[PDB]
RNA sequence: UGUAUGGCAAGUCUAACCGGAGUAUCCGGGGAGGCACAGGGAAACCGACAUGGCCGCAGGGCUUGCCCGAGGGCCGCCGU
RNA sequence: UAUGCCAGCUGGUGGAUUGCUCGGCUCAGGCGCUGAUGAAGGACGUGCCAAGCUGCGAUAAGCUGUGGGGAGCCGCACGGAGGCGAAGAACCACAGAUUUCCGAAUGAGAAUCUCUAACAAUUGCUUCGCGCAAUGAGGAACCCCGAGAACUGAAACAUCUCAGUAUCGGGAGGAACAGAAAACGCAACGUGAUGUCGUUAGUAACCGCGAGUGAACGCGAUACAGCCCAAACCGAAGCCCUCACGGGCAAUGUGGUGUCAGGGCUACCUCUCAUCAGCCGACCGUCUUCACGAAGUCUCUUGGAAUAGAGCGUGAUACAGGGUGACAACCCCGUACUGAAGACCAGUACGCUGUGCGGUAGUGCCAGAGUAGCGGGGGUUGGAUAUCCCUCGCGAAUAACGCAGGCAUCGACUGCGAAGGCUAAACACAACCUGAGACCGAUAGUGAACAAGUAGUGUGAACGAACGCUGCAAAGUACCCUCAGAAGGGAGGCGAAAUAGAGCAUGAAAUCAGUUGGCGAUCGAGCGACAGGGCAUACAAGGUCCCUUGACGAAUGA
């Protein structure tokens, strides 16, 4: 039985005195109405906050941190085993209407990797060479002078 | 586990490896909540006319001659709900969704629970069917579909002690209540499931309470009626076999 | 259709030369061997044998046709009336039997005995 | 208020066994179970790896899932795996269920909890 | 925006629509796109703990106070 | 015991309830224009007797033909009289005939009539004559072009919002509209007419930066289709009417060429299957209609009636639904299967006839002006400097030029040619046809299951109900008595039932008549709950209860 079926014979439905539930004033005005004077709490503050550039100039990245790649090197079994090599951008979904794609230094690397991308964080490689291996930027990549 | 082929004349002809699938856990809600949702979706909509009882210029005199603030027309009360000829306060509406959807995932898994219920002779008879049989699913050969007469169905049936559940179903019910005045004067039990591969079976199909299918697209409702796993069904060899990918 | 409201409709507004369907009885087991039918539509100048009513049993000439309310006269099928009159008890061609054919009519024996039509 | 019949038995036994034998492991996923589903253990192999130990048998009350790398030849058993999860277990150790688990060590004995 | 139940799970779901058919149900297909998988910054732009320490509930272990202690709690540390 | 209180019984009143559905409501598939050749609508007529409805039109519930259909018929509507039909009627389909008056209403006038040959009025052509034609008005909504509120929301209110909504003016079609880039601008070595659906996204944008408002490109789909002029260069090679003769149009340019895969011209190469004009002309599918169509009407019992129970038997590519004196696969219509016709798809696809595609080089020959663009004032939009439009003023270039790419100017780059025109298909609606339903079931559902937009109200605009059910069969009550009596009553007759007897299935409550039990003309008012007594009570569906004594015996306790 729910809540709504046991409201016959209630006469208020559980609004209290039936003097209650009437129009818009027992919600202190339509939708936000007074969301800066008797209902301003919780509201987020009035007005105005920095700038948009325009959408066609904004750029959009598509990342991926080295333990997702460390984490299915054996996984990915279809990607270069030398001395691994691995090319990120056949790696990353939504790689394709992303302007590059970057790694990202988030997690351990266990493996010695050879990793192919259009752009690295300080911390992404500095990881990479860690457990001697190498980072070859991409000619994408070749936009950092 | 194995399944024991019968030909045309009820006599045993090999077997098969009875697939997989017949093995998966029977889930009676799981299978309840795929047939409540086919059987939802085939509903259709409706809702009183938008404007019923708003036909009308009544308005209420207000305070003054000692009467009740009602809207009235030709000192006729009316539009409003509590009016003899008012407008329905919250009718049935066409605007509401009377669609149940579901997990593809969810649903592919009712219908092999399904399918595995077939083959359990004790939930097979606790479903309610009638029948002289330990084997379940009946398993028989595909020229099956090449049968014509309804008749030669039934000797087949007889030859195989599963021709009781369509004496079951022989009897239809006039159903208490109003459906009667709007088409749905009968219903009656469901019996034997036959599942076939190139085409369902014509020949069994006008059976008392029998329902044709075939592997490809047989579905949860038909494998379990009214949501209750367990349906005598008899496959077809390559029925079975095609049954075992779904 | 299947809707009931439909069919009884269908049934009861029908147009004159659709009620014939709707007087029409099963052959005796001579008969329907001889023409090669189930049933045919009561004439006027049939024998017929009453199946159902208080009136089971018994045999007479059919000696009206109503199409519109889809009704035949019975020779002896009859009702006493307050006065000692004695009038026509309606009957349903569905409770009874033709047992023999008024074939005076080129047009029915013909439609009767081809294969390709029935009367 | 379940609803699967499976879960309610496995519940079910697994309170049979808290208390015919001497186990209190089972009872206490008993209890875990029978409380909300948002509530119940959502485990990655990372997890697993970390505090898992050899010849401990690794208990999850919920379902193991997998993200993360297992190394450790450890017996996992949980209410049900993920496809990937028990593929990557099976391949370093075992993956069991929790109705074989009460069957093999009714006692409850040498478990780790892990949520 | 919560909650209860259920499927699947680092993923998940298909929309319109297409094919089939037992023809509004239903079976198959369709991942366009959505949310989740990293955040911070107005922006430019940069880009994180698959665990380092301590308490300790449940539970487990032991020679019955002593260990291990998921979750939880207190810190460290890391990105901006 | 009067007047009377409470409960019941018999009979009313009333029409609830249950059961029933010729009506609704909603969804879906199909289909879709009519009218001066006078529509739609209305008026008045029309029947043997005819008031309403339906049909029809002085040939008036109808006339003719072809096909279907069939022994009956003369609408709803079951009377009386009479008639029609084997000379094949009724009835159904298609086609034709007739088709009064008013009505766009058109010779003129007028509340449906009247007065003395009429396209009235406005137009095109024109033999300049109403000679040949057009327009008008209607239609359920849908559609396109104009005019355009307020209540309301913002808790007041002015911008904003309600909303380009309601409503108004004009107009098309079966669908409209849009449409082959002076586009897009995931900026690209990229996309490639237009609608629409899904999404992009409540994103960008707007906003007393409050409340609110709110796209697009792209993407996935549906369906797919691309062309014609103006001009250059030609210059009468042309078009319309008419059988012809003949007439009219046309140098202020008919016609050829040509249309950014730029074209023309000059010189060449090659070739056509492009395009455009025209002929032929479907399959399949879908919608509707139709033909044919299996098997019990066996036994016994109950019943007014078997479709019920028990027994025996049958068909099924048919166990959808309905009818029939009660629950029917086999009694009747149907239903499965097979087949046929019409309509739509569509004058489309395919096929064909004709034409001829294209390429190189040269050539500043051609290529749409109050335009592009700027300014003033407004409206509109998400459009913000960067939406679309109106109004007043100003105002350009000529492809070697010009416009766009979300502020302006200049350069570069990329895209693209405005100020001429056409265009199938995919999408909207629901009048009309058909199908469907966890919709309603006669105070519901339409206002309307019935005479329904009826009766009735208002000068008018406009407003607007209620009313469903005898029975298997009318067998719808003969005869007699009574009475002023075709009334009514009595007796009687029919039927299983008249307490089924006419607004007649069932027949609640409020309530009324008579009557039963209890109380009652010395007595006090929330009408009762709980205790306990009187009196009252056929059965059934409840069977307990009283006194002596005895056993057990909490708290309490002589
Ligand atoms: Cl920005
Ligand atoms: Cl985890
Ligand atoms: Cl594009
Ligand atoms: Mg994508
Ligand atoms: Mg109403
Ligand atoms: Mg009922
Ligand atoms: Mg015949
Ligand atoms: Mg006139
Ligand atoms: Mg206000
Ligand atoms: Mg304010
Ligand atoms: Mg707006
Ligand atoms: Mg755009
Ligand atoms: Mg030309
Ligand atoms: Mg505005
Ligand atoms: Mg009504
Ligand atoms: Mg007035
Ligand atoms: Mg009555
Ligand atoms: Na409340
Ligand atoms: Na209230
Ligand atoms: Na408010
Ligand atoms: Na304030
Ligand atoms: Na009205
Ligand atoms: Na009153
Ligand atoms: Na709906
Ligand atoms: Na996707
Ligand atoms: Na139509
Ligand atoms: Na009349
Ligand atoms: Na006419
Ligand atoms: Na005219
Ligand atoms: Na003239
Ligand atoms: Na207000
Ligand atoms: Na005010
Ligand atoms: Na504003
Ligand atoms: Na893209
Ligand atoms: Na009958
Ligand atoms: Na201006
Ligand atoms: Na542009
Ligand atoms: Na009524």
């Amino acid at each position: 039985t729910s809540k709504k079926k046991r409201q016959r014979g209630s006469r208020t439905h559980g609004g209290g005195s039936h003097k209650n539930r009437r129009g818009a004033g027992h919600r202190g005005g339509r939708g936000d109405a007074g969301r800066d004077k008797h209902e301003f709490h919780n509201h987020e503050p009035l007005g105005k906050s920095g700038f948009k550039r325009p959408q066609k100039v904004q750029e959009e990245a598509a990342t991926i941190d080295v333990r997702e790649i460390d984490e299915n090197v054996t996984l990915l079994a279809a990607d270069d085993v030398a001395e691994f090599r691995v090319d990120v951008r056949d790696v990353v979904e939504e790689a394709d209407d992303a302007d590059y794609v970057k790694v990202l230094g988030a997690g351990q690397v266990r493996h010695e990797l050879t990793l192919i991308a259009d752009d690295f964080s300080e911390g992404a490689r500095e990881k990479v060479e860690g457990a001697g291996g190498s980072v070859e930027l991409t000619d994408l990549g070749e936009e950092r002078q | 586990m194995q399944a024991t082929i019968y030909d045309l004349d009820g006599n045993t002809d090999g077997e098969v490896d009875l697939p997989d699938v017949f093995e998966t856990p029977v889930r009676s809600d799981l299978i309840g909540k795929a047939v409540r949702a086919a059987q939802a979706n085939r509903k259709q909509d409706y809702g009183s006319d938008e404007y019923a009882g708003l036909r009308t210029p009544a308005e209420s005199f207000g305070s003054g001659r000692g009467q009740a603030h009602v809207p009235k027309q030709d000192g006729r009360a009316r539009r409003v709900p509590q009016a003899v000829k008012g407008r329905s306060a919250h009718p049935p509406k066409t605007e509401k969704d009377r669609s149940l959807d579901l997990n593809d995932k969810e649903r592919q898994l009712a219908v092999r629970s399904a399918l595995a219920a077939t083959a359990d002779a004790d939930l097979v008879a606790d479903r309610g069917h009638e029948f002289d049989r330990d084997e379940v699913p009946v398993v028989v050969s595909d020229d099956f579909e090449d049968l014509v007469k309804t008749q030669e169905v039934v000797s087949l049936l007889e030859a195989l002690d599963v021709h009781a559940d369509i004496d079951r179903a022989d009897e239809t019910k006039i159903k208490a209540g109003q459906g009667s005045a709007r088409g749905r004067k009968y219903r009656r039990p469901a019996s034997i499931l036959f599942v076939t591969s190139d085409e369902p079976s014509t020949a069994a199909r006008n059976l008392a309470g029998a329902d044709v299918a075939t592997a490809s697209e047989v579905n949860t409702e038909d494998l379990a009626p009214g949501g209750a796993p367990g349906r005598l069904t008899v496959f077809t060899e390559s029925a079975l076999a095609e049954v075992a990918e779904r | 259709s299947k809707q009931p409201d439909k069919q009884r409709k269908s049934q009861r507004r029908a147009p004159l030369h659709e009620r014939h369907k709707q007087v029409r009885a099963t052959l005796s087991a001579d008969l329907r061997e001889e023409y090669g039918q189930r049933n045919v539509r009561v004439n006027a100048g049939d024998t017929v044998e009453v199946l159902r009513g208080d009136f089971a049993g018994e045999e007479g000439e059919v000696i009206n046709v109503d199409l519109d309310k889809a009704v035949i006269h019975v020779e002896d099928v009859t009702l006493e009336k307050t006065d000692g009159e004695e009038v026509p008890r309606p009957l349903d061609t569905s409770n009874v039997r033709v047992t023999d054919l008024d074939l005076e009519d080129e047009k029915r024996e013909a439609r009767l005995e081809s294969e390709d039509d029935s009367a | 208020s379940k609803t699967n019949p499976r879960l309610s038995s496995l519940i079910a036994d697994l309170k049979s066994a808290a208390r015919s034998s001497g186990g209190a492991v089972w009872g206490d996923v008993a209890e875990r179970l029978e409380k909300p589903r948002r509530t119940h253990a959502e485990v990655n192999l990372g997890r697993i790896e970390r505090y898992a130990q050899e010849d401990e048998t690794v208990v999850v009350p919920g379902k193991v899932l997998g993200s993360g790398v297992l190394q450790k030849d450890v017996t996992v058993a949980a209410v049900d795996f993920s496809g990937t999860a028990e593929t990557k277990i099976d391949q370093v150790g075992e993956a069991v269920s929790l109705e074989q688990a009460i069957e093999n060590n009714p006692e409850g004995s040498h478990v780790r909890v892990i949520r």
